[PDB]
RNA sequence: CGGCGAGUAGCGCAGCUUGGUAGCGCAACUGGUUUGGGACCAGUGGGUCGGAGGUUCGAAUCCUCUCUCGCCGACCA
RNA sequence: AGCCAGGAUGUUGGCUUAGAAGCAGCCAUCAUUUAAAGAAAGCGUAAUAGCUCACUGGUCGAGUCGGCCUGCGCGGAAGA
C-alpha cells in the first residue's frame, strides 16, 4: 500500500480543497482518467482502483498513477471524550480537485482502455471522466 | 455379539448384500442393492433382532507422505544415570520416494562405509523407521514413499545397544516429518458407467462435480461406458445418486488405482 | 484371556469362539483354550501329526 | 453425404482399423456400428496412405447406409 | 425476478421499456434477464 | 484503554546512572581421571544488545516510534 | 427496419497429444470461392450437431443510424 515513508511531521492540519488541480494533461502515455469531481482518494482505493486495470489488460500496457497521498489523516479511538490532544494517525489520502488526470494509460487501443476506466471509476468515489493526449 | 448373529441370519435371505468389518477401525460395513434394499434391513433387525443401531456413514482410510525432501535429520539419546548410559546417535535423510506401482514405500539403503554405527545396529534403526511409518504424524494413517539413505553417526562403546538406536531413530524420524512437511493421501478409485445414449453427458458434470477427472467414453451398440478417476470420499451413495440421474439404467464399477495428496478442501478435514 | 493354539487363527475384535480348560503359564491371565474345530477358529493349516488337536481334517487325496 | 444429416469430422488414424481410444462417441453417437465401417473404410485404406492425420466423412441414410469421401491430411 | 437502481441488458435479446413509468427489462428468450425498477 | 518496567550468548541475571571496552553462574565442545558413566578437576567458542528512525567524534547506553511481555486500575449515578 | 435466400473450401490447426472441431483459454488472427461470409458476436454440447448474427442477393420504398454539450423530468426513495 503506497505511503509516504519517513516524512516530516506525523499530524498535520485538517486543511482545505480549493481550486483546480495542476496536473491536467495526459502526459506519459495515450490514454488517461481525468477527475471531475472535487474530494479526497483514500490509499485503499488507489490501489483498489489499481488492480481492476492490473486485471483489464493482464499483462499489456503501462499504468502512470499520477496522484500520491502524501495527507495523514487521524481518527480519535472509538467512544473517548473529546479533547485529550489530537488524534491518532489512520490512513493516508490524496486530494483532489477538477481537471486532474489520475490514471494515465498507455499501451492497449483505445477500445479497452476505455472498458479499463470504466473498471477503475466504479471503486473511485468521485466522479471522473475518460480523457485523451492530445498535441501541445 | 448378536448384530453379528444378527446378520448371519438375515443373510440367509439374500447373498445380495455382504458383509465386511473394517480393516483399520473395526467397525462392521454394510452392502447391498440400494437404498430402497438397505431401508428396510433396518427395521429387519430394529425390531426382529431388537436394534437400534444408529446407522452412521461409510468410512474411510486417508494416507499420508511427505511433500520433498529433508535435508539433515539426526538421532541423539543421551539419559546416562551411570548404570544405563545408552547413547545413540544417528544423522539419516529420507526423501519423498518414487511413486510407484510396487508396494515397496520403505527402502532404507546403508551408505555408513565404516564403523560409524555397528552392523549389528542396522536392523534395529531397521527396526525402527518401519514401525513408526503406522504413525502417520497427522492421526496415524499409513505413510509410503519415504525414500531413507542413513548417511552417518556415532556409537557408545561398551555401551550402545539396540534401545538407544531403535528409539533414537524414530527421534530424527520425526524430525524428517516435522520439517519437511508432510500432507495427506487419498485413495482414489477408477469407475466406470455405461450410460445408453441420453444422459450421458448431463452424467459426467454430476462425476466431475464429484472431483471426477474425465478420461474418456467410448461408444458401442448400446450404450456408451466411461473410464472415470474419482476419489473415494465423493463415492458414497453414488448408486442411487446415478441411478436417479439414469432413470435407473445404468450400471458403475470401482477399482482402485493411486493414492492422491488429499487437498485443502479435504486436507484438513481429517485433523483430530 | 484365553488361548488359540495354532498359525490358524483368523479373528479381530470379533467373531464368536469356543473355550477349554488349560492356562499357559508364561501369559499373564490366559487361563483358558479354543477348540481347533470350533466356532471362528477351525484347524490349524493342514497338519498330519497328532492332528486331534490343531484339527485339521487329514489329507483326504 | 447429403445436407447435414449423420456425419462427423473425423478419421484420427486410418492405418489403426477400428480405433477405439481418442475416437469414443465421435462417430458413435449416431448409432453408427463399428464394424460395418469396417468394411468399406478398409477398403480403399489398403490401397491409399494410412496413418497419416487424415479426415473422413460417413453419411448415413435411413435405411441403414452409408457413403464417404477420404480426404486431405490437416 | 431482480429489483436494482441499475438495469442492463444482460443478453443481445434483453429489451428496455417503460410499462407504468416504471423501467424493465423485459426480455424475449431467457426469463433470468428479466428485471426492473432501474 | 493510559502508562511505569523489562526486552542481552542455549537458560537466568549484570552492564543504562555519568555514552567510549559486551561480562558472572549453569548449559555446550575438548582433555585428564575410572573397568565405564555420573560427579569432580583444566581450557575454549558462543550474542555482538527486540525491530526501525534520530542526536554525537562515539549509541547496549541518552531520546522517539511500533511490536511482544508483566503490574497498577478502566471508579462515582 | 420488415418479408423470402445465402452464410461456404482446406481447418479434427496445434499443445497439457485424456479434450477443448468458429464457440475455456492460450497464438496466428490466413489465403482462397465470391453476390458474399469473420478460421468468428451470442444460444447449445463431454467433444460435435442443431439455431442466429456479421456481411452479401432480391423485393418494398422513403429518410435513417450513432456518439458529444446542456435545460428540465423518472427511478434510487422504507418508521413508529
Amino acid at each position: 500500500m503506497l505511503q509516504p515513508k519517513r516524512t516530516k511531521f506525523r499530524k498535520m492540519h485538517k486543511g482545505r480543497n480549493r481550486g483546480l488541480a495542476q496536473g491536467t494533461d495526459v502526459s506519459f502515455g495515450s490514454f488517461g482518467l481525468k477527475a471531475v469531481g472535487r474530494g479526497r482518494l483514500t490509499a485503499r482505493q488507489i490501489e483498489a482502483a489499481r488492480r481492476a486495470m492490473t486485471r483489464a489488460v493482464k499483462r499489456q500496457g503501462k499504468i502512470w498513477i499520477r496522484v500520491f497521498p502524501d495527507k495523514p489523516i487521524t481518527e480519535k479511538p472509538l467512544a473517548v471524550r473529546m479533547g485529550k490532544g489530537k488524534g491518532n494517525v489512520e490512513y493516508w489520502v490524496a486530494l483532489i480537485q477538477p481537471g486532474k488526470v489520475l490514471y494515465e494509460m498507455d499501451g492497449v487501443p483505445e477500445e479497452l482502455a476505455r472498458e479499463a476506466f470504466k473498471l477503475a471509476a466504479a471503486k473511485l468515489p468521485i466522479k471522473t471522466t475518460f480523457v485523451t493526449k492530445t498535441v501541445m | 455379539e448378536k448384530m453379528g448373529l444378527a446378520l448371519g441370519r438375515l443373510a440367509k435371505e439374500d447373498p445380495s448384500f455382504r458383509v465386511w468389518t473394517d480393516e483399520e477401525s473395526n467397525q462392521t460395513i454394510i452392502a447391498g442393492m440400494g437404498e430402497l434394499h438397505l431401508d428396510i434391513i433396518v427395521d429387519r433387525m430394529k425390531r426382529e433382532f431388537n436394534v437400534e443401531a444408529n446407522v452412521g456413514k461409510p468410512q474411510v482410510a486417508y494416507r499420508e507422505t511427505i511433500r520433498q525432501k529433508v535435508t539433515d535429520v539426526e538421532g541423539k539419546h543421551a539419559k546416562q544415570s551411570g548404570g544405563r548410559g545408552q547413547y545413540g546417535h544417528v544423522v539419516i535423510d529420507m526423501y519423498p520416494l518414487e511413486p510407484g506401482s510396487n508396494p515397496k514405500g520403505y527402502e532404507f539403503i546403508n551408505d555408513i562405509k565404516g564403523g560409524v554405527i555397528p552392523g549389528e545396529y542396522i536392523p534395529a534403526v531397521d527396526k525402527g523407521i518401519q514401525e513408526q511409518l503406522k504413525a502417520g504424524p497427522l492421526a496415524g494413517y499409513p505413510v509410503v514413499d519415504m525414500g531413507i539413505r542413513l548417511h552417518f553417526g556415532s556409537y557408545h562403546d561398551v555401551d550402545s545397544s539396540e534401545l538407544a538406536f531403535k528409539l533414537a531413530a524414530s527421534i530424527a524420524f520425526k524430525e524428517g516429518f516435522k520439517k519437511a512437511k508432510p500432507v495427506l493421501l487419498e485413495p482414489i478409485m477408477k469407475v466406470e458407467v455405461e450410460t445408453p445414449e441420453e444422459n450421458t453427458g448431463d452424467v459426467i458434470g454430476d462425476l466431475s462435480r464429484r472431483r471426477g477427472m474425465l478420461k474418456g467414453q467410448e461408444s458401442e451398440v448400446t450404450g456408451v461406458k466411461i473410464h472415470a478417476e474419482v476419489p473415494l470420499s465423493e463415492m458414497f451413495g453414488y448408486a442411487t445418486q446415478l441411478r436417479s440421474l439414469t432413470k435407473g439404467r445404468a450400471s458403475y464399477t470401482m477399482e482402485f488405482l493411486k493414492y492422491d495428496e488429499a487437498p485443502s478442501n479435504v486436507a484438513q478435514a481429517v485433523i483430530e | 484371556t484365553s488361548y488359540i493354539g495354532g498359525e490358524g487363527h483368523n479373528l479381530q475384535e470379533h467373531s464368536v469362539i469356543l473355550i477349554r480348560g488349560g492356562r499357559v503359564k508364561d501369559l499373564p491371565g490366559v487361563r483358558y483354550h479354543t477348540v481347533r474345530g470350533a466356532l471362528d477358529c477351525s484347524g490349524v493349516k493342514d497338519r498330519k501329526q497328532a492332528r486331534s488337536k490343531y484339527g485339521v481334517k487329514r489329507p483326504k487325496a | 453425404a447429403k445436407k447435414v444429416q449423420a456425419y462427423v469430422k473425423l478419421q484420427v488414424a486410418a492405418g489403426m482399423a477400428n480405433p477405439s481410444p481418442p475416437v469414443g462417441p465421435a462417430l458413435g453417437q449416431q448409432g453408427v456400428n463399428i464394424m460395418e465401417f469396417c468394411k468399406a473404410f478398409n477398403a480403399k485404406t489398403d490401397s491409399i496412405e494410412k496413418g497419416l492425420p487424415i479426415p473422413v466423412v460417413i453419411t448415413v441414410y435411413a435405411d441403414r447406409s452409408f457413403t464417404f469421401v477420404t480426404k486431405t491430411p490437416p | 425476478m431482480k429489483v436494482r437502481a441499475s438495469v442492463k441488458k444482460l443478453c443481445r435479446n434483453c429489451k428496455i421499456v417503460k410499462r407504468d413509468g416504471v423501467i424493465r427489462v423485459i426480455c424475449s428468450a431467457e426469463p433470468k434477464h428479466k428485471q426492473r425498477q432501474g
